[PDB]
Parts: C-alpha cells; sequence; structure tokens
C-alpha cells in the first residue's frame, strides 16, 4: 500500500478508458448529452450558414414523421393527452417536396448554363448524383443538421437524412428568394462536384455507341480506332494507345492494358471533349453578381 | 561453451513451430467392423484383443488348477469345452477343461 | 557399418541375448501363445520355428534331444515337445507360427508389441485380419474379368 | 515520431472556403469553481471577454457551468463530429483569450502530421507526363528493327 | 491465480428474433493443473485445432504421449457437457474452435549436482483450454493460385502514385 | 475430405489377389515377347558408321566376381554383368537435349506394376513394356 | 526447495458436528405433501360442463370430515379466514410467480414461494430465457381440499390448501444462446395443474405460499421438444456380451 | 409446346418444390418417432427422432462422424433407405456399408445412382438444336462389367459415334459434376404429378406407367441432385462425393424396329475401395464390351 489518493483517482480514469476501448457505447444523440438548448442551436445554425431564416420554418424543418410516430407510442403508452400539442406539430413533408423540386429544377439550370453540350440524360445524371443518398448524407452531417433533426433511431437512417436536409432547403426558400437558395444549393452541393470525372457519376456502359449517336448529331461520320503508340505487346503488362480518327483528323486518344479497354478509352476521352466536361475546363464561378 | 547471447523469442518460436517437430496427422485409422472401436490398419483391435486375452486368462487359470504343480504339462493335445457341450469321438484321448460361461460367440467349436 | 547382419542386439552381450529368447522360447512352448517386445518376438520367431524342425526329427535323434534341452529351460516341456507339438505339424513344412502387431503397450514405455503364437493350438482365436469378401463391389467387378478369361479360352 | 504516429493528407471539411467560408467551431462548454483559485482566470473570462467573444462568434454556442470542479476545463466541438478537450487550468485572462481563439479558427481535423503542404484535384492541366509524351512517332509506326 | 475461461459458459445472451441467423453453440472447457508440461502440451493442443470433434478424438487415441489422454478426456467431458447443459443435438457436430495450454503454478525443488553444486528445479504443471462450437468444420485455405499472386501484384503496380510530386 | 491410405492390396479377397498376380505377369510375359522382334515391326533407318561415332549403352545388374586366366599365366578377377530386361525407352533428339548430341533412354530390369507412380505407369502403358526399375 | 500446494476441496458430512448444532435448523416449511388429492379420470369431459364440475367440487369440498377439521383448525388458530375468497388469492399467488420467473427475480419468488418449490422452479432454468404470458382462465379456481400437519414437537402446524386449476399459457423456453427450445409464443395452450399450496400458523408472519405442484396419473403427454435426443445403449467393457430382453 | 432448356429446368424444379412442400405441410407437428438400432456395434442405443423429417443420416450424426462418413446405405426393418429420405413411422435401424459382408444392396444402389448421374452428363451435353430423350437405367447385375444409361438422339444425329475426344468430354463433366457436392434427394409421388413434370419424353411417360402399374396406389420414386430430376427404381447413395474414380467408357448402338437406342456404358469406384492404376485400366477394358441384361 501507499499512502494518497491522486495515484488512485488518476487510475480510475484509465479504468473508465479500457472500460470504453473492450466495449464501445452505442452513439447517443447529442440532444440527450449534458449541454443542450435546443433553440441557440438552431439559431447558430441560421448565424453560422450566413442566412436568415424564420425559426417557425427551420423548427418545422427539423421534424420527421418517425419522431412524431413514437411520441404518439410514448403518448399512448402512458395514458397522456398530447394530441392537441403533439398533432399541431406541422411535420416537414411539405416544405421536403417544395425543397427537392426546387432543387433539382436549380441545379438542371446550373449545369444546362454550363454545359451547353451536356445530354439531358447526361445532366439528369448530374443532377441524381448530387441529389444522391450519400452526398447529400455526409453534406447534411457535416453541417449539424443530423444533430437538429428530430428522429427515432439516433444514427438517423440516410432517407430521414436527406429528407431533413432539403427540408431545410425549402425553409430556405420560403425564408429568402430563390436566389439566396440558389446560392447556397451552390456552396453545399454542387462543391461536392470538385475533382469528380463526368463517366464517375453517369455510369454509361457502352461508350462507343454514345460516341457514334453523338457524332451523327454533329454530322460527322466515323471514328476508326487507330493504334498510336504501344510497348511490349508479349509482356503481361502491355501499354496500348488507340487514338480515334474522324476523316483523318485526330478527335481523342486514350492508354490502356488491352486494345480493347484503350479503344474504349479514347471513347471516353472523346466524349468528354465532346461535352466540355475535361480537366482543362473552366473551373467552376463562385462569384457575387 | 556457453551461449554468448540469449535467443529470442522469435527465433525460438522458428525452431519449436517448425513443420518437423510438429506431431503428424496419422491417416491410417480406421474402425473394426467387429466392436466399431477404432484401430490402426495394421495393428489387432485393441478391444477385441482384451476379450480374447480374458478369456485366455480365465482359460489358463483353470488348466493351472489341474495341474497340481509348477511342473506337470500334458502329454497329450488339450480342448476347451463350455456348458452344455461333451467331447467328440475325434478329440477324445485329450485334456478337458470345462468352464461355465456359455461358448462366446467369436470362438467357434472347431 | 551394419551389412548383412541378420541378428539384432539384445540384452547385456551376445550371450544374454540367446538366453533372452531362451525364456522366451520356453514361454512359448508352455502357453502356445506370448506376448513381447516387437522386435523381440520377430527376433525369436526363427527359432520357435526351428525348434519344431528339431521336434520332428524325433524323441530318439540325440542332437534333437541335447537341443531341445538346452532351449527348453523347464524340463517338463521337452516331452510336450516332441509328444505334442512335433506331431501336430506333420503336413506342413513350415508354417508353424502366427506372429501379429498388438497395440503398443499401456505401461508410460510406450513399446511396440506382438503377440506369437504355434498354430492348431486351443485357445480363443486371435482377431486376425479378414480379407475383403468377394461381394465386395471391386472384388465382383474383378470377378466379371475372371469369368471372361474362363469363357475366352 | 512520424513512423510513430498516424498521418492525413491535408484537406478540408466540406471543401470550406471554396463557396463560403463556415466557421467549423460549433460549441464551446466551459465548466469551472466559484470558489476553487485554479480556476480564478478562467472567472475573470466569463466576467469580462466571453460576452463580447459571443458577439464576434454568433455561430458557436457557449455554454458556461459553474460546478465544484478542482480543474477548469472548456470542451471545443465541432461541425466535424470532432470533439477536443483543454485544460485552463491555472492560466491568466489573456493566456485563456489567446486558448479560445485557436479553438474558434481550427478545423476540428485531427492535429498530426500532413504528408504534404497542398492539396490538389487536377494537378495536371495540360496533361501528365508518361513515357510517351516527348516521343517522336516515326513512319507507319513502325517498331526499332520492323520491316514491312 | 485467475480463472475466467471457466465464467465463459454462464453467459446468457438475449433471444433471437425470428427472420436471422441462428447462432452456433460455443463450450468452454478446461482443465487446471495438470502435471505435464506446458510445451509437450502445447504441440498436442495445436494437433487438433480446427478438427472435426470425432477427427480429433481419433488422432489422440494414438498418440503416444502422456497429454494425449488428458486432452481426449477433457474433450469428452466437453462433448457431454455440450450436449446435456448446453443445448446441441448431434454430439458429432462439434469442432475445435480453440486449443491450448497455460503454464500452471510450479513446485520448486533442488536438484544436486556434484562438487556440492546444486540447480535449483522446478516441478512443472499447465492448464489446457478447449472452445468448441456446434457446426462442420471450417474449411482449410489453400494456398494462393498462381493467378491469385499475379492479379495482387498488377494490383500493387496499379496502386503506385507520383512520390513528393506535387 | 480427410482421404485414408490405400495400397493395391487392400481391399482384394483372397480369391482375388493370386488372379490379379496372374493377369499382371501374363500380360509382362506377353507384352516382352511382343517386342522380342525388333527389326520385323518398323526399324529406323540403319546408318554406316562413321569415326566420330557413339553407340548406346546398356542397363545390367551386377553378379558377383569370379576369376579367370590369360594364356600367359597370369590370373585375373572379373565382374559378372547380367542384362536381364533391357530397352531403350524414349528418344530426345539433339536441339532437344544438349544441342550437340542425342539423348537415348534406357531401361533397366523389371519391377512390379503396383509400387510405382501414376505418371510413370502410364508413360510405360504407352509403351507396352512393364516398368523398369 | 520445500514448499507444497495446498487447498483440495472436499465435503464430509459428518453426524457428531451436526448433532452439536446449538441452534438447531428453523424450516419455514415442510418438505413433503401430505395427502395426495386423486382425481376423477374423466375430469377432462366434466370440464366441459359446468354445473356437473362446479357441483360435484363443491360437494366434495362440504362432505369431507379431514377437509373441514383442518378448515376449522385454520379458522380457530387465524381468524377472519375464508374459504370462499382463497382461490383468487391462489391464482393471484402463480400469476405473480411465474411473471417472476420471467424477470428473474429471485427476491419477490422467495415471498411467494415455499422452499420446497424454489428449488424445482429455478434450478434449471437458471442460465435459458423463460417467457410466459397468462391469457385466460377457462374454468375458475376451485378448491378440492385442505389438511393439516400437527408436529407435537413445535406445537407448529402447516395449513396446506390443494388448488386445481384449468387454464390458458403461453410459454416459450430460450437456449442460453437465445434460439428456441421449448414451444412456441404465439400458442395458448390449455393446461391443467394441481396447486398445492402451504401456510405456517403459529408464524405470526404468516404468508400464504405455493408449496408444489401435483401432476396427475392420466395427464396428457406433455408438448414435444423441438431437438432430436439419443439414448445410449448400456456402456460395455470387453469380455461383457450384449443381452437383448423383448 | 415452345420452350427454352432453362424453362424445362425451372418448371421442373418448381413442380418439385410444390411437392416437396405440400409433403411438408401434410405434417402438422412436430412429432416423436422411437428409432432402435439393430446394429452390430452400438446395440440398444435409441434414437428419439422427428416423424418425417429427420433422417437416418441425421440418426448417425447421434453416434459419431464414423457412421456419418462410412454409410452409405440404411436398412430400416427389412428394406434398404436411402441416407437422406426422411424416416415415417417407428421402427428399427441398422447401417450399411461397402466393406460390409453381403454389400449386394449397396452395391446395387451404388451403381444405380453413377447411372443416374451420367444421364445427367448426357443431356445437358448437346447442342441444343438437337434432342435428347433419356430413357431409362436398365438394371444390370455388378458382374456386367459397367453401369449403363438408354438414350435416343436427334435423327439427324443418327449417323456419328463418339471419339475418344467426346467421350474424355462426358467423363470430365461428371467429375465435374462430383467435384461439386450434391446430396441426391428423394421424393415419393403420385403417377397424376408425375407425369405433370417429365410431359416432353415419352420415353419417360412409358416408364412411369409401367413403374407405376405393378403398385396399387401408382406410387412413382423420384430422385433429384442439383436441378435434374428422374425416375428410379430403389435408393440411391446419399452424397454426389462418394465417386471418386469415375469413367464413361464407350457407346452402343442397338436399335429396335420403332427406335434406334443408344447405350451408354461406363464404370466407376468409391472413395472407400479405390482401385490402384492398373486393376483400373483392365476393368476398364472390360467395360468397353457391350452389356446386355434387360430382364
Ligand atoms: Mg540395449
Ligand atoms: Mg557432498
Ligand atoms: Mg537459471
Ligand atoms: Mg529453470
Ligand atoms: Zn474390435
Amino acid at each position: 500500500a501507499k499512502k494518497g489518493f491522486r495515484a488512485a483517482y488518476r487510475f480510475q480514469k484509465e479504468l473508465e478508458r479500457w472500460r470504453l476501448l473492450r466495449c464501445p457505447p452505442p452513439p447517443v444523440r447529442r440532444s440527450e448529452k449534458p449541454n443542450w438548448d435546443y433553440h441557440a442551436e438552431i439559431q447558430a445554425f441560421g448565424h453560422r450558414l450566413q442566412e436568415t431564416f424564420s425559426l417557425d420554418l427551420l423548427k418545422t424543418a427539423f421534424v420527421n414523421s418517425c419522431y412524431i410516430k413514437s411520441e404518439e407510442a410514448k403518448r399512448q403508452k402512458l395514458g397522456i393527452d398530447k394530441e392537441a400539442a403533439l398533432l399541431n406539430l406541422k411535420d416537414n413533408q411539405e416544405l421536403s417536396e417544395q425543397g427537392i423540386s426546387f432543387s433539382q429544377t436549380c441545379l438542371t439550370q446550373f449545369f444546362e448554363d454550363a454545359f451547353p453540350d451536356l445530354p439531358t440524360e447526361g445532366v439528369t445524371s448530374l443532377v441524381d448524383f448530387l441529389t444522391s443518398e450519400e452526398v447529400v448524407c455526409h453534406v447534411a452531417r457535416n453541417l449539424a443538421v443530423e444533430q437538429l433533426a428530430l428522429s427515432a433511431e439516433f444514427p438517423v437512417p440516410p432517407p430521414v437524412l436527406r429528407q431533413t436536409f432539403f427540408a431545410v432547403i425549402g425553409a430556405l426558400l420560403q425564408s429568402s428568394g430563390p436566389e439566396r437558395t440558389a446560392l447556397f444549393i451552390r456552396d453545399f452541393l454542387i462543391t461536392q462536384m470538385t475533382g469528380k470525372e463526368l463517366f464517375e457519376m453517369w455510369t454509361i456502359t457502352n461508350p462507343m455507341g454514345l460516341l457514334v449517336e453523338e457524332l451523327k448529331k454533329r454530322k460527322i461520320s466515323a471514328p476508326e480506332s487507330r493504334l498510336t503508340r504501344q510497348s511490349g505487346s508479349t509482356t503481361a503488362l502491355p501499354v496500348y494507345f488507340v487514338g480515334l480518327y474522324c476523316d483523318r483528323k485526330l478527335i481523342a486518344e486514350g492508354p490502356g492494358e488491352t486494345v480493347l479497354v484503350a479503344e474504349e478509352e479514347a471513347a471516353r476521352v472523346a466524349l468528354r471533349k465532346l461535352f466540355g466536361f475535361t480537366e482543362n475546363r473552366r473551373p467552376w464561378d463562385y462569384s457575387k453578381p | 561453451a556457453a551461449p554468448k547471447n540469449r535467443r529470442s523469442i522469435e527465433v525460438n518460436r522458428c525452431r519449436r513451430r517448425n513443420p518437423q517437430k510438429l506431431i503428424k496427422v496419422k491417416n491410417n485409422i480406421d474402425v473394426c467392423p467387429e466392436c466399431g472401436h477404432l484401430k490402426q490398419k495394421h495393428i489387432l483391435c485393441g478391444y477385441c484383443y482384451e476379450k480374447v486375452r480374458k478369456e485366455t486368462a480365465e482359460i489358463r487359470r483353470q488348466m493351472g488348477k489341474q495341474e497340481g504343480g509348477p511342473f506337470r504339462a500334458p502329454t497329450t493335445e488339450t480342448v476347451v469345452l463350455y456348458s452344455g457341450e461333451t467331447p467328440s469321438e475325434q478329440d477324445q484321448g485329450k485334456r478337458i477343461i470345462e468352464r461355465e460361461r456359455k461358448r462366446p460367440s467369436w470362438f467357434t467349436q472347431n | 557399418i551394419s551389412h548383412g547382419r541378420v541378428f539384432r542386439r539384445l540384452g547385456l552381450g551376445p550371450e544374454s541375448r540367446i538366453h533372452l529368447l531362451q525364456n522366451l522360447l520356453t514361454g512359448l512352448v508352455r502357453h502356445e501363445r506370448i506376448e513381447a517386445s516387437w522386435a523381440r518376438v520377430d527376433e525369436l520367431r526363427g527359432y520357435a520355428e526351428k525348434l519344431i524342425d528339431y521336434g520332428k526329427l524325433g524323441d530318439t535323434n540325440e542332437r534333437a534331444m541335447r537341443m531341445a534341452d538346452f532351449w527348453l529351460t523347464e524340463k517338463d516341456l521337452i516331452p510336450k515337445l516332441f509328444q505334442v507339438l512335433a506331431p501336430r505339424f506333420q503336413g506342413q513344412n513350415g508354417g508353424y507360427t502366427r506372429m501379429l502387431q498388438i497395440p503398443n503397450r499401456n505401461e508410460q514405455d510406450r513399446a511396440k508389441m506382438a503377440v506369437i503364437e504355434y498354430k492348431g493350438n486351443c485357445l480363443p482365436p486371435l482377431p486376425l485380419p479378414r480379407r475383403d469378401s468377394n461381394l465386395t463391389l471391386l472384388n465382383q467387378l474383378l470377378q466379371g474379368l475372371r469369368q471372361d478369361q474362363e469363357a475366352s479360352s | 515520431t512520424a513512423r510513430g504516429t498516424a498521418s492525413r493528407f491535408l484537406t478540408s471539411v466540406l471543401h470550406n472556403g471554396l463557396g463560403r467560408y463556415v466557421q467549423q467551431l460549433q460549441r464551446l462548454s466551459f465548466s469551472l469553481s466559484r470558489d476553487a483559485p485554479s480556476s480564478r482566470g478562467a472567472r475573470e473570462f466569463v466576467e469580462r471577454e466571453v460576452t463580447d467573444f459571443a458577439r464576434r462568434n454568433p455561430g458557436v454556442v457557449i455554454y458556461v457551468n459553474p460546478r465544484p470542479c478542482c480543474v477548469p476545463r472548456v470542451v471545443a466541438e465541432y461541425l466535424n463530429g470532432a470533439v477536443r478537450e483543454e485544460s485552463i487550468h491555472c492560466k491568466s485572462v489573456e493566456e485563456i483569450a489567446a486558448l479560445v481563439q485557436k479553438l474558434a479558427d481550427q478545423s476540428g481535423l485531427d492535429v498530426i502530421r500532413i504528408r504534404k503542404p497542398f492539396h490538389t484535384d487536377s494537378p495536371s492541366i495540360q496533361g501528365q507526363w508518361h513515357p510517351f509524351t516527348n516521343k517522336p512517332t516515326t513512319l507507319g509506326g513502325l517498331r526499332p528493327r520492323e520491316v514491312q | 491465480i485467475s480463472r475466467k475461461w471457466e465464467k465463459k459458459n454462464k453467459i446468457v445472451y438475449p433471444p433471437q428474433l425470428p427472420g436471422e441467423p441462428r447462432r452456433p453453440a460455443e463450450i468452454y472447457h478446461c482443465r487446471r493443473q495438470i502435471k505435464y508440461s506446458k510445451d509437450k502440451m502445447w504441440y498436442l493442443a495445436k494437433l487438433i485445432r480446427g478438427m472435426s470433434i470425432d477427427q480429433a478424438l481419433a488422432q489422440l487415441e494414438f498418440s503416444d504421449k502422456k497429454g494425449a489422454q488428458i486432452i481426449k478426456e477433457v474433450l469428452l467431458e466437453a462433448q457431454d457437457m455440450a450436449v446435456r447443459d448446453h443445448n446441441v443435438e448431434f454430439r458429432s457436430n462439434l469442432y475445435v474452435a480453440e486449443s491450448t495450454s497455460g503454464r500452471g503454478q510450479y513446485l520448486k525443488r533442488i536438484r544436486y549436482h556434484g562438487r556440492g553444486r546444486f540447480g535449483i528445479m522446478e516441478k512443472v504443471f499447465c492448464h489446457y483450454f478447449v472452445k468448441l462450437v456446434e457446426g462442420p468444420p471450417p474449411p482449410r485455405e489453400a494456398p494462393k493460385t498462381a493467378v491469385a499472386h499475379a492479379r495482387e501484384y498488377i494490383q500493387e503496380l496499379r496502386n503506385r502514385t507520383i512520390t513528393h510530386a506535387l | 475430405h480427410g482421404k485414408s491410405v490405400t495400397w493395391w492390396d487392400e481391399h482384394l479377397s483372397e480369391e482375388n489377389v493370386p488372379f490379379v498376380k496372374q493377369l499382371v505377369s501374363d500380360e509382362n510375359k506377353a507384352q516382352l515377347a511382343s517386342k522380342l522382334c525388333p527389326l520385323k515391326d518398323e526399324p529406323w533407318p540403319i546408318h554406316p558408321w562413321e569415326p566420330g561415332s557413339s553407340r548406346v549403352g546398356l542397363i545390367a545388374l551386377k553378379l558377383g566376381m569370379m576369376p579367370l586366366w590369360t594364356k600367359d599365366g597370369q590370373k585375373h578377377v572379373v565382374t559378372l554383368l547380367q542384362v536381364q530386361d533391357c530397352h531403350v525407352l524414349k528418344y530426345t533428339p539433339k536441339e532437344n537435349h544438349n544441342g550437340r548430341m542425342a539423348a537415348l533412354t534406357v531401361g533397366g530390369k523389371t519391377v512390379s506394376h503396383f509400387h510405382k507412380s501414376a505418371s510413370i505407369l502410364e508413360f510405360y502403358q504407352e509403351l507396352g513394356l512393364p516398368p523398369k526399375q | 526447495s520445500e514448499k507444497e500446494f495446498v487447498e483440495h476441496a472436499r465435503k464430509a458430512g459428518l453426524v457428531i458436528p451436526h448433532e452439536r448444532l446449538e441452534r438447531p435448523i428453523h424450516l419455514a416449511c415442510t418438505a413433503g405433501i401430505f395427502d395426495a388429492y386423486v382425481p376423477p379420470e374423466g375430469d377432462a369431459r366434466i370440464s366441459s360442463l359446468s354445473k356437473e364440475g362446479l357441483a360435484q367440487r363443491a360437494e366434495r369440498l362440504k362432505k369431507n370430515v379431514a377437509s373441514q377439521l383442518s378448515i376449522r383448525k385454520i379458522r380457530e388458530s387465524d381468524p377472519n379466514f375464508k374459504i370462499k375468497d382463497f382461490p383468487e388469492k391462489a391464482k393471484d399467488i402463480f400469476i405473480e410467480a411465474h411473471l417472476c420467473l420471467n424477470n428473474s427475480d429471485h427476491d419477490r419468488l422467495h415471498t411467494l414461494v415455499t422452499e420446497n418449490c424454489f428449488p424445482d422452479m429455478v434450478w434449471d432454468i437458471r442460465y435459458k430465457t423463460v417467457r410466459w404470458s397468462f391469457v385466460e382462465s377457462l374454468e375458475p379456481p376451485q378448491v378440492v381440499q385442505v389438511r393439516c400437519s400437527s408436529l407435537m414437537n413445535q406445537g407448529n402446524i402447516y395449513g396446506q390448501v390443494t388448488v386445481r386449476m384449468h387454464t390458458r399459457q403461453t410459454l416459450a423456453i430460450y437456449d442460453r444462446f437465445g434460439r428456441l427450445m421449448y414451444g412456441q409464443e404465439d400458442v395458448p395452450r390449455d393446461v391443467l395443474e394441481y396447486v398445492v399450496f402451504e401456510k405456517h400458523l403459529v408464524d405470526p408472519y404468516g404468508s400464504w405460499r405455493m408449496h408444489g405442484k401435483i401432476i396427475p396419473p392420466w395427464a396428457p403427454p406433455k408438448q414435444p421438444i423441438l431437438k432430436t435426443v439419443m439414448i445410449p445403449g448400456p456402456q460395455l467393457k470387453p469380455w461383457e456380451e450384449f443381452e437383448e430382453p423383448q | 409446346s415452345q420452350l427454352s432448356p432453362t424453362e424445362l429446368i425451372e418448371m421442373q424444379n418448381d413442380l418439385f418444390n410444390k411437392e416437396k412442400n405440400r409433403q411438408l405441410s401434410l405434417t402438422p407437428r412436430t412429432e416423436k418417432i422411437e428409432v432402435k438400432h439393430v446394429g452390430k456395434t452400438d446395440p440398444g442405443t435409441v434414437f428419439v427422432m422427428n416423424k418425417n423429417i429427420s433422417t437416418p443420416y441425421s440418426c448417425a450424426m447421434h453416434l459419431s462422424e464414423w457412421y456419418c462418413r462410412k454409410s452409405i446405405l440404411a436398412l430400416v426393418d427389412g428394406q434398404p433407405w436411402d441416407m437422406y429420405k426422411p424416416l415415417t413411422k417407428s421402427c428399427e435401424i441398422k447401417f450399411l456399408t461397402f466393406k460390409d459382408d453381403d454389400p449386394g444392396e449397396v452395391n446395387k444402389a451404388y451403381w444405380r445412382s453413377c447411372a443416374m448421374m451420367m444421364g445427367c452428363v448426357i443431356e445437358r451435353a448437346f447442342k441444343d438444336e438437337y434432342v435428347v430423350s433419356l430413357v431409362r437405367a436398365p438394371e444390370v447385375p455388378v458382374i456386367a462389367g459397367a453401369f449403363c444409361y438408354d438414350v435416343v438422339l436427334d435423327k439427324r444425329l443418327d449417323e456419328w459415334m463418339p471419339t475418344k475426344e467426346n467421350l474424355h468430354s462426358f467423363t470430365k463433366d461428371a467429375r465435374a459434376l462430383i467435384y461439386k457436392d450434391l446430396p441426391f434427394e428423394t421424393l415419393e409421388v403420385e403417377a397424376k404429378v408425375a407425369l405433370e413434370i417429365f410431359q416432353h419424353n415419352k420415353y419417360k411417360l412409358d416408364f412411369i406407367e409401367e413403374k407405376a402399374s405393378q403398385n396399387p396406389e401408382r406410387i412413382v420414386k423420384l430422385h433429384r441432385f442439383g436441378d435434374f430430376i428422374d425416375v428410379s427404381e430403389g435408393p440411391l447413395i446419399p452424397r454426389t462425393s462418394i465417386c471418386f474414380q469415375y469413367e464413361v467408357s464407350a457407346v452402343h448402338n442397338l436399335q429396335t424396329q420403332s427406335s434406334l437406342v443408344r447405350r451408354f456404358q461406363g464404370l466407376s469406384l468409391p472413395v472407400h475401395l479405390r482401385a490402384h492404376f492398373t486393376i483400373w485400366n483392365k476393368l476398364l477394358e472390360r467395360s468397353r464390351k457391350m452389356v446386355t441384361e434387360d430382364k
């Protein structure tokens, strides 16, 4: 035995740490943790984005169906009278619909203006991507939407989150004009398109066919695959560069292991030049008109 | 000659977990058609051989009782019998051992 | 370099080897079935086989008699060799002895063990290994071949 | 040491400052003692500075708890989900001020080795070198000893 | 001393919601303070890892090691525990998940030498641990095919990056 | 799968063992007596002797030793080598082996079928000889 | 160099220190059930008939000498005691006891059930999970008989009340791995049980407890187990031959 | 009827599944039957089992893995039972092995099973353009040097007999079939719903008709493994894995007045009995000759 409190206490902390390392505790709502004031949080959410919301509208936005049904479970199981004040809650359904519709419209217009040559199927693909489960959930989670959202099941399953994000968008669209909201969308959505490719989000499976069609439209005829560069054919690691020629002018060119893969690549490149989705392309404009 | 340094645990694990020091798996094990215990294919079954050993012991005991001493062993062939049996004409003129147990299934009359 | 050495070294020396086999043989002629160290039994088997051959030479042969006198230690057995064992081997030239490997000794020395026996003894029979029957699938397939060696001749 | 610890590439949370700048510090929680001497500085800070600080940074919520503790802490919490603990124990008003400022300007990313000072998507405008970029093409595209 | 392995059998799980996969039984069992060495025992314990329990019993049956019969007794006890106490149909349906040897508490004795010197000798003890799981034995891993190696090599070549480059 | 070890004898009955043995040995006699007549079959072209040429060899069996005498009176000791069953087995052409000389492969005395390996048994199967030691 | 192990644990029953006990063992209960009521063999077909069952039960209660002798001993030793109220209390005791087995709360279970019963209902089930619900009582609980054991040593009397009850219960037993073992959770299965209750009288704290559970000799075979089971043949040493009865 | 090769498979399998689920629904509960062990080995052992669920295999699983691997066929009372065929009533069980003294039952079972395998191999080894009609698996004794399957082929195909290449292809495919380990599944059916499964093969329908004709209740014995279904006499071995050496030896054209029928002959041995290379070659030589017993 050694006489003192200090080392004992300090060790109790270690015991706790190991206890948490060996069994991790299931994630808990930030709402159910020691420092919370819902109101102040909302106001902060507003101010930090440099936006102005109606507090009624935003408070409305972070409400979900499931939260209300769970609240009705707690209501009906204890025999309490809630219904008047509880069904006055006005969930986010409406706002979320306005928000998604508007965002899709807005984005679509953005792209349609930036890339005149993108076929409709393509711009549709892009908007589909920036409105995706993944991307929106990511963004919302990092803007502390998951924090404010009222729901059952704390990890907040992704569909509910998407709902909530666009809910907030709609709330903003009511609170300020389509102009301001357009700015918000181009700041927190369009930026997720940074560093991304085209065919990263488009997913089209036969580049050659699509190129032939898009060249019919342009009244150019028959891309001819022609082998340009090659190193080692007999190797386990060959390299081919396939060029695509139109009337003996070279439109585009690409690398690969196999002559097939390379040809396919040159197709993708040509496509990327035609649609004006390119590396060299003008970076997006972030400015105040 | 005394070791110049302590052999580290990595070296040591390399030596004693080596394939050549591991017990090698025996592939010749099978089941005795008789008692359904286990045996190696080239060896008599232990269980069955225990049956035989016990019975042999009892027989020898009872044929030690027929011999009054150490040095008396018969000058004739011997034959062992069981409850409800009688010596054959071919088997008479022989030493006879009579056991109480009924003749065992594996043991034939011959 | 052991090349072409037929006899294995046992006991305290060559003489102790002979006496070990002496005892083993006497045990074998008395009880007609014994069990011992696989190596020693193997070593014994040859002697056990030749003893019957000296027995066949008959009581009156002097060589066979003092041979049996040396090898069979308990003297009372010497008649048994000549008047019991040697008669019941008549037709057969060499078939006198059955030797099988028993499971390893249960004592902590875990030796390799064998049981050795004079054929035609009166004891519960050893559970010898049986060949498969003829009704077994493979053997049947061979029966086919056999009958077609008969049909084609 | 560098081989000893983790590391990360230089990044921002949510492409901050691209479209618009979003202060990443979300909330700030102080815990101090009205009575204990160790918290003395922290108390002064709560009197004079906190108020003003809160106006300078409208987007961060600031919770202050007087409770009976021996070691005053400030818990920063970021949009990133990151939580950073700090001890304001036995410091001036000035030192706490400086500290809280550091907390206000941080990304909330993990502070560890950063592999390289820059981060670029599309470094490559106008091409990226490959073994053929500077090589002349020949007529017919023949190999060195190839005949036609 | 520390006895933990024994308490592993006393865990109770929450009942299974229908539609979820049926959870395989786990039986922890051990024997403490055996007069075998720890290492000698390790070989035996290693031998029977991942074998179906009948296979393990077969292999042990013919080993000449002193430890072999100990482990065999432990396995039989574990089998009967598995069928009786926990609920397992098909006592042949168990395989050996974990098998290992720990060291026990040693006795210390004198070992005499000569010229009046002595060494200090340890009468050695050990523990044997086993954990049986209900099911067929998990399949033994085949070594990498040429195809697999080549894949991995290519993938590695493909993971390369321009270094210190920007 | 734990597949157990097996030998040729294992599953045969007491009836079939003599049979199998007869089968193999008889086919051995047939096969050896069949190739007994080389020159009437399809012999490869015989060439005359060139100066730098080298013959095939044999595989024999060392029997023992014997004395033998020479007309000058001296005594020599000799080794008896018996050729038992000797056949050429395969032929590797000049360019495929040393780049200098062709390689003939020659077999020694006959052995049991049962104790060789599947590969080897196939090799002799397509030949029509019994296996060489 | 000389040190030995300790702690070889042993349980030695010896009568001498067992007799020298200075404070002899105080029992709250008696291990047996004195007189086992043996029910009608047609008790299944009289249960669908209301005024057959009720009539014959009440009749057999009022007609018996021993029954009302004991009911008199209990009434005289313990005032404010009624036979017509009791099957209610008994039923409630039942429901709470098994609802204790659900939650695995042994403290309350020691208030409800007797010392003879507790080992039985708790023992085997402790490493398993039990879900047991009460849905219906088809025939209202009947009081079959009453008995008293007079111990002349202690002057102690134990009232033992046999209540026959017909019931609708749902029982599911889960294995320690959480996998279902005995029976479904959705089937309201019909049960008939003869439940013996006991109370210590001379005791001032006088609890009414659940003593035992009697099963009739004709009782319907209990529902089948889920898993398959094997019953080994006699284990034989080598020299012992097998013998088959017919 | 216009149907793809895959559609036939789908139909038959879905019918089989329907029937099997019907037989399953017929048994309302978990019912306990008491099986006794009449074996020479572990006497007096008594299994307590689920009626129409538990199988003699599942019965061996209570004993030891040794029975599971060694036991090909299960004698229930006096009759051979397939290892995976669910027990019906309470009874007594004995297990049957290849190296057993009077294996003949087991032998028959093995021969049948291999035959069926070959049937499956053949049916799916021909181009979609042609039409392959499996006929039956004529039951030969095993002293006859092979096992065999009868198949009729498309009329434009009547001229050619296979080449060592082709036979070796069949064999390769059968080994492919063995490699993946498929249990043999059994079902007892009524003729009405048996005929609906086969349909397009006439000879099959005839066979079913005769087979159901000799049984009072019109019961037909179905076996299936993987996607393949067939009718057969008597029980089969439990696994595909049991076969080791397997060969499709040769085919022989045999013609009736009303049809031209190809007889596919092959030869095989189980892992337990596997024979040395030389022995194998001799037996394989005998398996090339025509094997005739239809009666
Ligand atoms: Mg020595
Ligand atoms: Mg001294
Ligand atoms: Mg030391
Ligand atoms: Mg030491
Ligand atoms: Zn045996």
